[PDB]
RNA sequence: GCCAACGACCAUACCACGCUGAAUACAUCGGUUCUCGUCCGAUCACCGAAAUUAAGCAGCGUCGCGGGCGGUUAGUACUUAGAUGGGGGACCGCUUGGGAACACCGCGUGUUGUUGGCCU
RNA sequence: CAUCUAGUAGCUGGUUCCUUCCGAAGUUUCCCUCAGGAUAGCUGGUGCAUAUAAAUAAUCUUAUCUGGUAAAGCGAAUGAUUAGAGGCCUUAGGGUCGAAACGAUCUUAACCUAUUCUCAAACUUUAAAUGGGUAAGAACCUUAACUUUCUUGAUAUGAAGAUCAAGGUUAUGAUAUAAAUGUCCCAGUGGGCCACUUUUGGUAAGCAGAACUGGCGCUGUGGGAUGAACCAAA
RNA sequence: AAGUAAGCGCGGGUCAACGGCGGGAGUAACUAUGACUCUCUUAAGGUAGCCAAAUGCCUCGUCAUCUAAUUAGUGACGCGC
RNA sequence: CAAAUAAUAACGGAGGUGUCCCAAGGCCAGCUCAGUGCGGACAGAAACCACACAUAGAGCAAAAGGGCAAAUGCUGACUUGAUCUCGGUGUUCAGUACACACAGGGACAGCAAAAGCUCGGCCUAUCGAUCCUUUUGGUUUAAAGAGUUUUUAACAAGAGGUGUCAGAAAAGUUACCAUAGGGAUAACUGGCUUGUGGCGGCCAAGCGUUCAUAGCGACGUCGCUUUUUGAUCCUUCGAUGUCGGCUCUUCCUAUCAUUGUGAAGCAAAAUUCACCAAGCGUUGGAUUGUUCACCCAUGCAAGGGAACGUGAGCUGGGUUUA
């Protein structure tokens, strides 16, 4: 609108222009005290997608957050889960994968084993004696709506099963009803092992058997049947507890000059010769008037 | 007959700058303030908690204290005619780091780098600042298009 | 019509913990004889001096600060706290309604 | 009571406006600032001639009102009825007050003798500066001599001293007459009523061919 | 009868005589109105310095007996 | 207003909204009442269009004098896939020029579906 | 040359259109048994797979708007300090230093940090 | 009439020897306070701590932070305000050639857009000069590894502290009237007045009120015939 | 805690006790004027008289008289500060 | 205002306060506001529904200002941190108090999945000593010969109130007057000042049968004049006799008349305009204390002022003691 609110236009930051950051939570997640001078705080960042679950551990530094541990969902094929990468069940693996990925490199896997006895109860790790406790994260959800049973709370119980000390309440765990709480670990245990994805594909050969070719396709391709998922996820909870090695790749060295496509933008000598012939051939076209 | 009271005359003191309104950038809370650090006060109008009162805007103190949200800064005010050193608990958003001494500290870093390699020569180490001495004798060559190039004093008529 | 609830959940410093309290008022509980400064007042004006003591006209304030007694439900322990100055005040009485029809 | 500006001659103060902070300011009985053929084009009237202040005076509204009528009535008498546009370039938004002392009946004593002084707005005046125009008349070059006498007749109704400048501009536009004639001689002076439009290289390009479709066609 | 109140005339002549007076520079400025949990057994971070060189450069190899704390401090 | 008799919060209207293949009950059921041929504007520049019918019992509703007859307000907002680009809370955006459908592509959608005529009035 | 999550600075990044887009991605998209929320599965929450020239960060294009930097305005305006300088006054000259601003013209149009990938 | 009675007085008047040295104040807060106190400042006295650097302290240069006044501005916002020019139009105030016409000129005024004149104690994108603050080294700069419950971290690496190590030439300029610190809270004072510059009220005033520095008060002498203040000089 | 004396409060009398004693419109054949009507009120609306008075501001009222000439005098007049 | 740190005055200018608030406090989540455009039966300039634009143009008990957009705005969710304590700091400042804000420590609690730091109101205002009275409070200390209970006291924290708001308990009149002082302060003279009056000079719209200036002269403009008249408070309050008239002298010119002149729309007469010009003259009465103006009259012709001229010159009518 015309040149004069543009002069008075103050943009929003860059990411609030693009939906990524709160900055009312980013201010309050990354708050450290001032008599805790330069101590990092290491929050736990699980961002979902359509076909990925990015769980990370980042701490607040000025020239950028620094990411110290990054487990994705597109590697769980290596641990025995081929499809259904954005499950409530498949998050607890990437929750548990990012905790065991960081306690081996911090050496805190001898102590702080975790919860392999996966039950769905509330589990808060008591500190191993001869010293203080374990690695603390804080969950950073962004503006995922934090209603009860979201997959973003499906990496906090995954990471607290590895042994990390993330502060809790079970109010948003799937299977804890609202009148009252009414703790119930079993619906959480059903959701951990992928029971209600199995129960729907055990309830879909009763109503509309053709809809297997719809939703729960590619289980038909890769042969995953519904009774396998309680033991597909169960045998993955120790194959993840045995090889958390960060998935580092070495192309060596193909990142820069690849190979052909620098994409130059119209050096100003060209733009002033672009509007040499754009102006000259216009009046010659206007000499086709006469 | 007023000053009296507390944010009076600070219509332009705690204003924001032009198009620097809105959300506070996040490194303002990521700065580290250790006890004995030189620190300017320029108050933030968009943080209404822990603002310094108006005498101390524009001043400069040293951090004597750190607490969870603020720094105690010890600032000099001339209350006429004498200087008390005032202790002002001021929140972190209203507090900056002084650049004044970290371009003195990059000379202590050179009064030991230049006295290091002066163990070979010896002298002059030349470790004092010198004011702008008068210039030199120097040979201005013309050549350059010989002179005149001659001004004359003339612009009035209109 | 400043509105205060009959019951408050606030710290009691005999159970050293937040309990539930019941809010009341204070008014004044008028003066005895003998109070000391009343027994002393009554001997100055035993007779023939004639008004030995000031008499305060030229008062200025309309309001008073309300002393809200807050008795505890368990230990039966009363604290007090003043609120600010306000003209009308009621205990309990009809929480205001949110967004209903403006009744004429 | 319309006491003149005869003893106003130390004027000191920052301009109190007729704004939302001294409301009660009057309707001006001095309104019009411009007259003649004010609908004439740029091309009609090449000569501009100003009356320029070489002092720092405080020219009154009634002085400026009087000087326009004396500049008008000589030009509609001599150089033609509508061969001029007079532009009176001093719009007087000033407040000169008056402490009035309603001292009728000689006995009241209440209002103000020297305590206390709120005022009442009566005046309106224009600060001039050195070299700063007061009025410009635009006309042809045939009536150059008739123009200066109407500005001379307006001189003796203003305070201070004033200098009559034939400007070397081409009308009220800020162009040299040669630079007006060269720049109008290709395309670049797209005319309006009083003023022309200038030398456009931006933007973006759509109003370049529109010029070129109306230089040839 | 209401004569002449308020002037800062003479007030800087009169305040520059015994001069305009910097406070003075201390090596020991007070710890009061300072963070009390920063101070209250940093009182005992001083009182734990029973010795500082004799029994203390014994400690440089007494913890190098366990090769120091060189790795696990890096979290 | 004091001219109609309404105040702040006086509960004057009743509305609802039907989305997706159940509107295509209540659209065409109330469009042959308008005998699908519909007026020209009646068609917003934003691509939505709508109309209004009185006599609410032409919707397959029996007359039923316990409720009375009513005049209603039918508004059909219309859109392509991807119009929830500005509706998500995370990482939002705007639709652009093309896509964004004109009046003359809702009319293009109306001469084909239900085969109406645009009735240049 | 790029892609994503998290960022810093917060328009050189914005706005309007226009035109491309390899690959990983990101999407739009499908569904409502479950957990969850609505007047409404649009939004949110959840299960997860059948087509692409819209998002998206861009590849950009624009004698684009804004914004940014430089030049010029200009040693201009103002101003420190000085005079037994001028003038009836208003105010102005000079001495001694300091030194702007609009506009105007030209230039470029995000820079980068950590961690995972892709290779036209 | 005599006594109480030398009643009281923030008020007027007077207050008695010389020389030497140092030398004010008319401002702050508070007071039934406005012809007065108490208070702080300004003064003096008396010392004391340090005499056959790198102790520091005060006007400039350097480094850095601060500022919205002069100027600038209104083709940037908010407020004004002057003129035309080009037009969306379907607002017309009705028209005009026509019953209204859309069959045409559009008439004007609205509304929109590129311009325009002139401006703001209680407007401002910009933004000086003179200013305000800070810094410019052993009280320092890099180390090493110890202490800590409070201290934080899962770190008895943080952060503060306590020690040993290693560091040419004390880290702009100019000055040092001796500076530092106590006590008598020590006396007088708490009517001021004049001037450049900036200012407010007032038509103005040898008027009223302020900021700044210099003066008279408290001060002779030279100059302006004359004169509190001007010029020169104490 | 009841019952309680005067006084007060409530009730009546009293103005040769202290004191007080109203507006606004509309109307009669030229105009003018308002006997008449409506209404607002009050404890009562200033009666009989008298008056620019030693009492009337406006004011040296207006008319007459007194003088050559009267801001004085006298007689009148009267919405009478 | 205020003169770019802060400070800063006048009976300077423009306003505000003495309250309101169980939410309008606390906190999470969702949400986007002013207005504008195209639409949708009744339905119009506005009713509602819905889309697109909207840099805050809205809203926030806020007087003004600052500030604020996945909020500090709007709506829901639970809620009581409008809690208990102990110091310290900022403001005002004497670096006193209250009070208001702040930044912490020690609890105990609210919201939230959690980080978060919630010690009333987004920030700048919304308030109060001693003595007294009065609650709450220890599960108390004392009443002095000793126990017991009542009573009283004391101590901690609030409230009751001082709006002249650092906080006496308070109506007039004096012309019958008194005292201490004051030129720190009015009444008259003198000084400065001139908004008010008038007297001049420029420009010339015009008037004058015709003619802009014989005589004028609008709108402007630049000066002179204090005496009326304000403004002022400098000199005088251990005192300058305060209005007029009478008397008497001198001076000014801003010229009424006369002398000498110039000009007219100057025939004579009568008049008008102007120049040199202060020498002589500028009167008698009625009414009023007046002072100007008016009235009768004479007069060739009836000008304006100065020492506030003039009370040890008088008078004493005005004014002004009892």
């Amino acid at each position: 609108k015309n040149k004069q609110y543009f002069k008075r236009y103050q943009v929003k930051f860059r990411r609030r222009r693009e939906g990524k950051t709160d900055y009312y939570a980013r201010k309050r997640l990354t708050f450290q005290d001032k008599n805790k001078y330069n101590t990092p705080k290491y929050r736990l960042i699980v961002r979902l997608s359509n076909k990925d679950i990015t769980v990370q551990i980042a701490y607040a530094r000025i020239e950028g957050d620094r990411v110290v541990c990054a487990a994705y969902s597109h590697e769980l094929p290596k641990y025995g889960i081929q499809v259904g990468l954005t499950n409530y069940a498949a998050a607890y693996c990437t929750g548990l994968l990012v905790a065991r990925r960081v306690l081996n490199k911090l050496g805190l896997d001898s102590l702080y084993a975790g919860c392999t006895e996966v039950t769905g109860e509330e589990f808060n790790v008591e500190p191993v004696d001869d010293g203080p406790g374990a690695f603390r994260c804080f969950l950073d959800v962004g503006l995922a709506r934090t209603t009860t049973g979201a997959r973003v709370f499906g990496a906090m119980k995954g990471a607290v099963d590895g042994g990390l000390n993330i502060p809790h309440s079970v109010k948003r765990f799937p299977g804890y009803s609202a009148e009252t709480k009414s703790f119930n670990a079993d619906v959480h245990r059903a959701h951990i092992f992928g029971q209600h994805v199995a129960d729907y594909m055990r309830s879909l050969e009763e109503e509309d058997e053709e809809s297997f070719k719809r939703q729960f396709s590619r289980y038909i391709k890769l042969g995953i049947r519904a009774d396998d998922l309680e033991d597909i996820y169960k045998k993955a909870h120790q194959a993840i507890r045995n090889d958390p090695t960060h998935k580092v790749t070495a192309k060596k060295s193909s990142a820069v000059t690849k190979k052909r496509w620098n994409a130059k933008k119209l050096t100003n000598e060209q733009r002033k010769t672009k509007i040499a012939a754009h102006k000259a051939a216009y009046v010659a076209k206007l000499q086709s008037e006469t | 007959t007023n000053s009296k009271g507390y944010r009076r005359g600070t219509r332009d003191m705690f204003s924001r700058p032009f198009r620097k309104h809105g959300v506070i950038p996040l490194s303002t809370y990521m700065r580290v303030f250790k006890i004995g650090d030189i620190v300017d006060i320029k108050g933030h109008g968009a943080v209404q908690k822990g603002l310094p009162y108006k005498a101390y805007h524009g001043k400069t103190g040293r951090i004597f204290n750190v607490t969870q949200h603020a720094v105690g800064v010890i600032v000099n005010k001339r209350v006429r005619g004498k200087i008390l050193a005032k202790r002002v608990n001021v929140r972190i958003e209203h507090i900056h780091h002084s650049k004044c001494r970290e371009d003195f500290l990059r000379r202590v870093k050179e009064n030991e780098r230049l006295l290091k390699e002066a163990k070979e020569k010896g002298q002059w180490v030349s470790l004092k600042r010198q004011p702008e001495q008068p210039k030199k004798a120097h040979f201005v060559k013309k050549l350059e298009e010989p002179i005149a190039l001659a001004p004359i004093p003339y612009e009035f008529i209109a | 019509m400043v509105n205060v609830p009959k019951q408050r959940r606030t710290f009691c410093k005999k159970c050293k913990v937040h309990k539930l309290h019941k809010v009341t008022q204070y008014k004044k509980s008028k003066e005895r004889k003998g109070a000391q400064g009343r027994r002393r007042y009554d001997r100055k004006q035993q007779g023939f001096g004639g008004q030995t003591k000031p008499i305060f006209r030229k008062k200025a304030k309309t309001t008073k600060k309300i002393v809200l007694r807050m008795e505890c439900t368990e230990c039966k322990y009363r604290k007090q706290t003043p609120l600010k100055r306000c003209k009308h005040f009621e205990l309990g009485g009809d929480k205001k309604r949110k967004g209903q029809m403006i009744q004429f | 009571g319309r006491r003149p500006a005869r003893c106003y001659r130390y004027c000191k103060n920052k301009p109190y406006p007729k704004s939302r902070f001294c409301r009660g300011v009057p309707d001006p009985k001095i309104r019009i600032f411009d007259l003649g053929r004010k609908k004439a084009t740029v091309e009609d009237f090449p000569l501009c001639v100003h009356l320029v202040s070489d002092e720092y005076e405080q020219l009154s509204s009634e002085a400026l009102e009087a000087g326009r009528i004396c500049c008008n009535k000589y030009l509609v008498k001599y150089c033609g009825k509508d061969q001029f546009h007079i532009r009176m370039r001093l719009h007087p938004f000033h407040v000169i007050r008056i402490n009035k002392m309603l001292s009728c009946a000689g006995a009241d004593r209440l209002q103000t003798g020297m305590r206390g002084a709120f005022g009442k707005p009566q005046g309106t005046v224009a600060r001039v500066r050195i070299g700063q125009p007061i009025m410009s008349v635009r006309s042809s070059d045939r009536y150059k001599a008739q123009v200066i006498e109407a500005l001379r007749r307006a001189k003796f109704k203003f305070p201070g001293r004033q200098k009559i400048y034939v400007s070397k501009k081409w009308g009220f536009t800020k162009y040299e007459r040669e630079r007006y004639e060269e720049l109008r001689d290709d395309n670049r002076l797209e005319p309006d009523g009083c003023n022309v439009k200038y030398r456009p290289e931006h933007g973006p390009i759509a109003a370049w061919e529109k010029a070129q479709r109306d230089v040839y066609a | 009868a209401k004569s002449k109140n308020h002037t800062n005339h003479n007030q800087n002549k009169k305040a520059h005589r015994n001069g305009i007076k910097r406070p003075l520079r201390k090596r020991h400025e007070s710890t009061l109105g300072m963070d009390v949990k920063f101070l209250i057994n940093q009182r005992y971070a001083r009182k734990g310095n029973l010795s500082r060189e004799e029994s203390v450069k014994r400690y440089n190899e007494r913890i190098a007996s366990q090769k120091g704390k060189p790795k696990p401090v890096t979290l | 207003v004091r001219s109609f008799g309404i105040r702040r919060n006086e509960k004057i209207a009743v509305h609802c909204t039907v989305r997706g293949a159940k509107a295509e009950e209540i659209l065409e059921r109330g469009l042959k009442v308008r005998e699908y041929e519909l007026r020209r504007e009646n068609f917003s520049s934003t691509g939505n269009f709508g109309f209004g019918i009185q006599e609410h019992i032409d919707l397959g509703i029996k007359y039923d004098p316990s409720i009375g007859i009513y005049g209603l307000d039918f508004y059909v907002v219309l859109g392509r896939p991807g119009y929830n680009v500005n509706h998500r809370k995370r990482k939002s955006g705007t639709v652009g020029f093309q896509h964004r459908l004109t009046k003359e592509d809702a009319m293009k959608w109306f001469q084909q579906k239900y085969d109406g005529i645009i009735l240049n009035t």
